[PDB]
């Protein structure tokens, strides 16, 4: 993208973790994560053999990013474990937090009862249910928003540390602080609201679980009015946050140029910067929904590749069954490597 | 040629994955025989998948010998 | 509107061609070229333009005006080929039609070299890169129009235009090919080219047809084998001279008749009453091409740029001739509009 | 052509049907008012929202590819133009921002009406208002995006030709962007008194 | 019933179909146009092949957005759903589908132009990436509106 | 007080939505059918 | 060549071509071009030289 | 209830708002974009110093101002609690059609005249008065449309 | 009322709209074509500019015909008008609008050709003006028919 | 009533409008094309300017046929007129208007060709006028049919 | 009144209009194309002007056919005419009108070709006359059908 | 019944037809475009034939998607099926079919272009393969959507 400015914080050091882990969020399958980890391990264990060897272009790219591929694979195994997904199947590591009814008839619709929480990962009771995607889409959408918010906050604090290193306190006062307050008081508030709504048992308390999208939209369109109350004194906190965020726009747009003029091109530069930052603070939070989007597409592609091909083989017996299983595994592995590892991976 | 190595990789993955699948079918795992649409046979599917894994093992041994020889 | 759908397929092409147009030599650059007194100085000044180091492969002593013209034209040809490689659909057809005139030139060149018993390799090396076709070298086999048409020209894109050989016969065949090609290219513009480029290309092709018609009318006077029925077969039917002045010129036998026919059109009067006829046509072509560059979402920009670079190579070659041959009084006799 | 043949055939069928209904004494059977009354206000409101955002994005993307293709073509010889010709891309984006904002504001009105109040004065008003304000914002944004993209294409070309010529075409781009802003304002005013469905 | 007529699921089903279909058409236009540009570019500059694949991937994300909305409105579908719900799902599908159609068309045109330009001018690759990012957030906006509508789909429906 | 026993409001809404969707589909297909490959950048030039 | 010979001979073409298995280097283009051995049959001296 | 004020009359009032503003924006955009093509054509040939070339663009924008004014006046009279008559709805639809199509025609004429003649009155200032007069004759079409729309709005409200 | 339905003003409103719409389209076409010709001709002979302004004025007069008929129909429009009154207003608007559209197309084409010719032949100016008057009387006849209709709009009309 | 429905004046008003509208369209086409021919030819030969004007006059006469029928239909147009009267007025308007449209097409095409040829062949002027008369009588036949219809419009018409 | 409905004169009036309208369209096409041919050939051969006027006369006769049927249908029109009479009048009008439209198309094409060719070959004049008679007889067949039909319009009609 | 009208299987049969029809249209376009490219390039490069055949195979897989969805919808069709089931089958058929039509367009265009380019650039083949996988998953997304819909077709569905 670009060469770092002299002595500013290097983006590669955070990238080491954040890039493979964001990939892993969008590539959350333990099976394909393990496949790509195996490819990367073959690259890194034979590293000295592959060094001083004529590679070409694709092999050269794979070798140069061998550790990138290694961390992408390891984190993809971890995030597939958290999604509880391996080649579209699920692990049954721990006792489920869901208890199915004691008795039911063949083909009856049954709804489970929450008897606990799955220790790590999505509970395997959701595999094969008719509302699995209903729960996992909410989970992964909020997960995308939260991880994107954390990533953006970390990067903006890198901007803080740059300002401290270059001793540009004017940037801290007039560029960092208003932007931090804006971004927190809107989207960090949204993120903490997501976490808090997760923490509150609405069914047990008898309170209606508020729609957070509706909450956020009415925070701006209808200040001071709460449809479903997430927490006590919500109206006052929300109006304070809205006034803070609204004030932070003149803050950013004026405090630095007025510091220049009262103590030119800095005005228009700061106005452009503030417009860009205000647009970015919303557009980038929205853009992190691609984590959930690609995770959903990856999981659906894994499911369709499994239900087609290899799963069909399991219903046959005899020599025809054995040959069909062999051929359909070959087909499933080829499409897994070409579509899931190669297309979805890229 | 690379055909032997590619078949060796695919056959090793076949042995591993089909052995795991056959074991899960034999133990009547939730993720594989839990559903009504899933095969009712169970261990009978496990036997077929074991035979397929053995076929992939034969392919793996043959191609692994060939690639070392070549 | 012109800009609504043009950029779907031609936005990149038209931006690149307009960069090419920005590369055309301005009046100041032409003045700097004119100030040169040696061909090495001309190369130095010409390296300060978008021609750049196109002569860097040529040593100082090897530099000739023919080399300068050849390399400038080669740069033109490579730019046109790149623009045509990015073309598809109707734009690809438009640039193929642009190449059809060079195809006609190559056919006439091949037949001229054949009847003159020139070396086949020399004629092939001298063929225009634009307007090349695979069966072009096969045109050396015969000196008969029917034999070459059945042998080669029936499979070429020039086949619709044909509906032993000597110099005059080759001239007649070439001008008939041009008449048919100009009519076909005018029809293609009318039916398949969007409106601003359609009008610009119709104007430019009509001007080219008028230039050819006036040349044929004025040059048939000094000939006796050009029958009045043959002149009709050579005058294109798309220009402003068509059909009134075209009919008048197809019957004229004196210069005054041609001039009276050209007094019909308000666009071309004064062409015969003063100056040089070819200077008027060159100036009008550069004025029309300069006006075609005022249209932003028109594919006629490709044709305008092509003609402007051909004129630019002519101007630079003339300046090179007025540097090599001394003759610095005529050095400013070039057409420049950019 | 075939499409024009369908246009003529549909016009002929409509005229023949209307004349048949009129002559037989059943001209009022073609009841546009009853159709508007009995049609769901939800269809109008949701079509307004979807067409608003979708047409705004269509115009934004339209002008983006116009401006961007011209910028990339003009950048082969003048790569300098890209950085400040991104302002045209931003002007095309702001159009889809308008459409998105209107979609959010209007979807805030998409509450569930009660069964006996589905076709009330206020609910029918809200359906019509959201439909027409969504079309207004979306179509004004589509037009503004196409126009701003055309002007940004000309701006990229002019910038590549001469650096000094960019600012004038940029002013023309601002004049183009005012159109999408006016569509935003009118869409907000049309739905300004539209209550949520009740 | 009045609030749940039998044809109410039609708008939801056709909104799901629209969400996948229009986004797939946009993504296919983007993939085809960018891919022709890539093939044309990489005849003479094969070293830029995998660098030029970016427009194809940003076209694929459009179809992924359509798939997301189709999954959502499909899981909100029901035989006895309200006309409110069906028109909500129709609006979500139409919004995302039309946005993805536009975004994919823009990605195709811009990516074609930009792979060609970056073949001629390497400095144009960054500009082309930037324009494609702008073109991709449009499909994102359509997705966002679809998400708002889908979230509101479950409100008070009886 | 109905519109029609045939052309009901439900059928009319379904048909209007189908027509809008089919118009979008037809415009998109006219766009995608106009995609033409830039040959010449792919074909080998036979020019010596 | 076959098309041209068909057109010049106005049909009446007995043309055979056989593939050469190995490409042959040509100095004119510096390319390893595949070649075909061809034979064409005609009687008159004029058509032979044509 | 009241036969002269059925509940679907707001549909036609809002259709008037939409026609007014959308067709006026379309005319304003035609004028602005086509005149801007003319302005760019002036570029790299005769770049001026003082910007009299913006007159066609300004009058194109005035067309959108006409449409804005009429749309705002219509939307002011549309309320879900006020007795909106069918006559008022038809009057507002006429307001919108009048001003919008008049401004569309004005924008077409302004775009044509601007594209062709801004070059020719920047090259020679003598033609400025005549070309500006043609542009005024193009602008008064939208002015007539707005006048009729204002009268129609007054009549429909009373 | 049977004779005065609530939708009766729809036809009058569409008549007023048509009067503006089609006369504006005609005037715009006339003005655009004539102005293109004027600018193309004044690039050489600027002094003829105010002579070539005539077709633009003819197009403007066509637009004024449309405006006049629209204003008259507006002031004839009512909430409780007859369906016959609405039919009359629609006929008046259609006649003036489409006659003025035809006049405007004739004016644009003739004025373009005539200014092109007058830039070359000073004597062709009077011929251009004569043909332009002949193209103008088409919009004038549409105007006359619209005024006659509008005069009969509410003449012996029962509520 | 039954023989005189409320919508009966719609057809009469549409016929009155369409008479002038379509004869104006035909007159406009004739005037525009003949005027383009005239402006082309009279650049070099202004002496033929007032000879060449006759196709424009004949297109104008087509428009006058349309105006006559429009006026006659307008004055036979009433609120409680018969549906038969409305049908007859629509038929008269359509006949005169579309016959005048066809006649104007022919006037424009023939007049353009004939003024362009008469600039070269002075004898061709009589041929132009003859063909133009044959084109004009088409609108004349339309007018005759319209007047006959209009004469039968309110004759023997009741209720 | 069940079989003589109020709208029965509509078809009769439409047929009366159609007769003259379509025969005038065919006559206009024939006259226009034949007259273009005449003006094209009479520049160099003005002596043939009155010989070349024949196709224009044939087209005029086509228009006269249409006028005859229009007058007959008009005088058979009545307020209380039968729906069968209206259908027959519509059929007669369509017959003569569209047959004469076809005949005028043929006359225009053939007369253009024949006036252009007769200036080069005098003996081609009689051939053009024969082909024009054949073209004219098409409109004559349409007129015959229209006259027989109009004769049936009020025959044994209640 | 109200929830299961007699016309409910119409939408299901149309969806079942649509799946295979539009996936076969997309597959036919992909096969035709890619095959024209293959026959063009394999005249001079016959060795690249079974290597260039790949876009044809993926175009065929598009039609396989359509066939799968057609079979699954076909075996859920019934005389007394619900209108919701018919809508779901129609939506699934349109989903897979039109997504496969789009994917076949992309596959045909990219396969033609890349088969032609790879004749001159052997390194372009891997890029073609990647772009063609990206085009194929467009139809595979429609297959996913259709399969989800079909899974919900008779779920919680009553007579």
């Amino acid at each position: 993208y670009g060469i770092a400015q002299y002595r500013e914080i290097n983006a590669g050091l955070p990238t080491i973790v954040t890039f493979p882990f964001m990939f892993a969020i969008m590539f959350g399958d333990m099976g394909h994560g393990f496949l790509m980890t195996l490819a990367a391990l073959s690259l890194v264990l034979n590293e000295k053999k592959i060094n001083k060897m004529k590679r070409g272009e694709i092999f050269d790219m794979a070798f140069t990013g061998r550790y990138i591929i290694l961390l992408m694979g390891v984190f993809s195994m971890y995030t597939g474990f958290l999604y509880n997904d391996i080649f579209s199947k699920t692990m049954t590591i721990f006792k489920s937090g869901w208890k199915w009814p004691d008795h039911w008839k063949k083909g009856e619709s049954i709804t489970a009862t929450s008897v606990g929480t799955y220790p790590i990962g999505l509970d395997w009771a959701w595999h094969g249910t008719e509302n699995a995607l209903l729960f996992s889409n909410s989970y992964k959408m909020k997960l995308s928003i939260l991880m994107g918010f954390i990533h953006m906050t970390y990067s903006y604090f890198f901007s803080l540390a740059n300002h401290l290193y270059f001793n540009s306190m004017i940037d801290i006062i007039g560029n960092f602080i208003p932007g931090l307050l804006f971004m927190q008081g809107i989207f960090g508030y949204l993120s903490v609201c997501i976490v808090y709504k997760w923490a509150v048992d609405w069914v047990k308390d008898g309170k209606p679980a508020p729609g957070l999208l509706n909450m956020l939209i009415n925070m701006f369109l209808s200040p001071g009015t709460i449809d479903d109350e997430l927490y006590p004194h919500q109206a006052k906190v929300q109006v304070f946050l809205l006034l803070m965020a609204l004030v932070c726009i003149p803050w950013l747009l004026l405090v630095k140029p007025l510091h220049f003029k009262f103590t030119g091109d800095i005005m228009i530069h700061q106005v452009i910067h503030t417009i860009e930052f205000c647009l970015n603070c919303v557009s980038h939070t929205a853009s992190y929904l691609r984590l959930w989007a690609l995770s959903l597409a990856h999981a659906q592609l894994s499911s369709v590749l499994w239900t087609m091909t290899i799963q069909i083989a399991f219903g046959f017996r005899g020599f025809v069954g054995v040959f069909m299983t062999v051929a359909l595994f070959a087909m499933w592995f080829a499409l897994t490597c070409a579509v899931l590892v190669l297309m979805e991976g890229t | 040629t690379g055909k032997a190595w590619c078949c060796t990789v695919l056959s090793a993955f076949g042995v591993v994955i089909l052995s795991v699948i056959a074991h899960l079918f034999n133990t009547n795992h939730e993720s594989f025989v839990g559903s009504i649409n899933d095969p009712e046979d169970g261990p009978a599917v496990a036997h077929t998948v074991y035979l397929a894994a053995l076929v992939y093992l034969v392919f793996f041994v043959f191609c692994g010998f060939q690639v070392y020889l070549a | 509107m012109e800009g609504v759908y043009f950029n779907i397929d031609n936005g990149f092409i038209e931006g690149v061609v307009r960069g090419y147009r920005n590369g055309l030599l301005s009046n100041n650059q032409y003045i700097n070229l004119t100030q040169c007194d040696t061909l090495e100085d001309l190369k130095l000044q010409l390296s300060s333009t978008d021609y750049g180091n196109f002569l860097s492969s040529v040593s100082s002593e090897s530099l000739t005006t023919s080399l300068i013209q050849e390399y400038a034209s080669s740069k033109l040809y490579h730019e046109f080929n790149y623009i045509r490689d990015q073309s598809s659909g109707s734009t690809r057809k438009f640039m193929d039609y642009i190449t059809y005139g060079y195809m006609i030139d190559n056919v006439a060149l091949m037949i001229t070299g054949t009847i003159h018993d020139r070396d086949k390799g020399e004629i092939l090396q001298r063929c225009h890169p634009l307007g090349w076709f695979d069966t072009l070298p096969t045109l050396s086999v015969a000196t008969d129009l029917e034999s070459l048409y059945e042998t080669v020209l029936v499979d070429t894109p020039l086949a619709p235009y044909f509906k032993e050989l000597d110099d005059m016969n080759i001239e007649i065949i070439r001008n008939k090919l041009y008449k048919a090609y100009l009519e076909d290219f005018y029809n293609f513009v009318t039916e398949e080219i969007p409106e601003p480029a359609k009008e610009c290309m119709q104007t430019l092709l009509g001007f080219e047809a008028d230039r050819r018609s006036i040349n044929i009318a004025l040059n048939s006077l000094q000939s006796s084998d050009i029958d009045p029925d043959l002149k009709s077969d050579l005058l294109p039917n798309i220009g402003k001279l068509y059909p009134l002045a075209t009919f008048h010129l197809a019957q004229a036998q004196d210069f005054e008749g041609v001039r009276a026919a050209l007094a019909n059109v308000y666009e071309y009067r004064g062409f015969l009453e003063t100056g040089n006829l070819e200077d008027h046509f060159y100036q009008l072509e550069m004025e029309l091409c300069r006006d075609a560059f005022t249209q932003q979402f028109a594919i006629s920009t490709v044709w305008a740029w092509m003609k402007s670079k051909e004129q630019e190579v002519r101007n630079i070659t003339w300046i090179a001739e007025c540097i090599a041959q001394n003759q610095r009084e005529r050095i400013n006799n070039y057409i420049s509009v950019y | 052509s075939f499409s024009h043949f369908l246009y003529y055939l549909v016009l002929i069928v409509v005229i023949v049907y209307g004349l048949y209904k009129l002559f037989t004494g059943h001209g009022s059977d073609i009841n546009f008012g009853k159709f508007l009354l009995r049609t769901s206000p939800y269809m109008w409101a949701n079509l307004g929202i979807a067409l608003c955002v979708g047409l705004s994005v269509v115009g934004a993307a339209w002008g983006i590819f116009i401006t961007g293709s011209s910028m990339i073509g003009a950048g082969v010889r003048a790569p300098r133009i890209t950085t400040k010709n991104l302002i045209s891309i931003i002007f095309c984006e702001v159009v889809a921002i308008y459409g998105l904002i209107i979609a959010i504001v209007f979807s805030s009105k998409l509450t569930v009406a009660t069964a006996e109040n589905m076709y009330s004065k206020s609910n029918l008003y809200t359906g019509y208002s959201l439909f027409w304000a969504g079309i207004t914002v979306g179509a004004s944004n589509l037009i503004c995006g196409i126009a701003v993209g055309i002007t940004g294409a000309t701006a990229a070309i002019s910038d590549a030709a001469d650096s000094a010529l960019f600012v004038k075409i940029l002013v023309i781009e601002i004049f183009g962007s005012i159109l999408g802003l006016l569509g935003l304002i009118v869409g907000l005013l049309m739905a300004g008194k539209a209550s949520e469905f009740q | 019933t009045e609030l749940c007529p039998v044809y109410a699921p039609f708008f939801g089903a056709i909104g799901c179909a629209s969400a996948i279909i229009f986004t797939s058409l946009g993504a296919a236009y983007g993939t085809a146009k960018s891919g022709v540009g890539i093939c044309a570019t990489c005849v003479l500059r094969p070293d830029l092949l995998f660098k030029n694949i970016v427009p194809v991937i940003m076209a694929g994300i459009i179809a992924i957005y359509g798939l997301v909305v189709s999954v959502l409105v499909c899981y909100s579908l029901g035989q006895k759903q309200a006309l409110y719900t069906g028109f909500i799902q129709l609006g979500a599908g139409l919004s995302v589908g039309l946005s993805g159609l536009a975004a994919g068309f823009a990605i195709g045109i811009v990516g074609d132009a930009g792979v060609r330009g970056s073949s001629q001018q390497p400095r144009l690759f960054v500009g082309m990436i930037l324009i494609l990012i702008f073109a991709e957030v449009l499909g994102l906006y359509g997705l966002i509106v679809a998400l708002l509508l889908n979230s509101r789909a479950t409100q008070d429906v009886v | 007080d109905i519109l029609s026993s045939i052309w009901t409001e439900g059928l009319l809404m379904c048909l209007i939505v189908s027509a809008l969707l089919l118009f979008i589909l037809i415009v998109a297909l006219s766009w995608i059918s106009n995609l033409d490959i830039t040959y010449g950048a792919l074909e080998k030039s036979t020019n010596p | 060549l076959e098309q041209i010979l068909w057109r010049v001979l106005r049909g009446n073409l007995f043309f055979k071509t056989v593939e050469i298995e190995q490409p042959v280097y040509d100095v004119k283009t510096r390319e390893y071009k595949h070649k075909n051995a061809f034979i064409v049959f005609s009687h008159g001296d004029l058509i032979i030289k044509r | 209830s009241n036969i002269y004020a059925p509940l679907y009359a707001p549909f036609f009032g809002f259709a008037g708002c939409a026609a007014a503003m959308v067709l006026s924006c379309l005319g304003a955009a035609i004028g602005t974009a086509k005149s801007g093509i003319g302005i760019a054509g002036i570029g790299t040939f005769k770049p001026e110093l003082i910007m009299k070339s913006l007159i066609p663009v300004v009058m194109s924008g005035i067309l959108a101002i006409y449409g804005l004014v009429v749309a705002v006046l219509i939307a002011g009279n549309l309320s879900p609690t006020e007795d909106y008559t069918l006559f008022n709805g038809f009057m507002h639809l006429s307001c919108g059609l009048c001003v919008g199509f008049a401004c569309l025609s004005s924008g077409y004429a302004i775009g044509m005249v601007g594209d062709v003649g801004v070059r020719k009155y920047m090259h020679q200032p003598r033609l400025f008065v005549g070309i500006v007069l043609i542009l005024i004759f193009s602008e008064v079409l939208g002015l007539y449309g707005m006048i009729v729309a204002l009268i129609l709005n007054t009549r429909g409200s009373e």
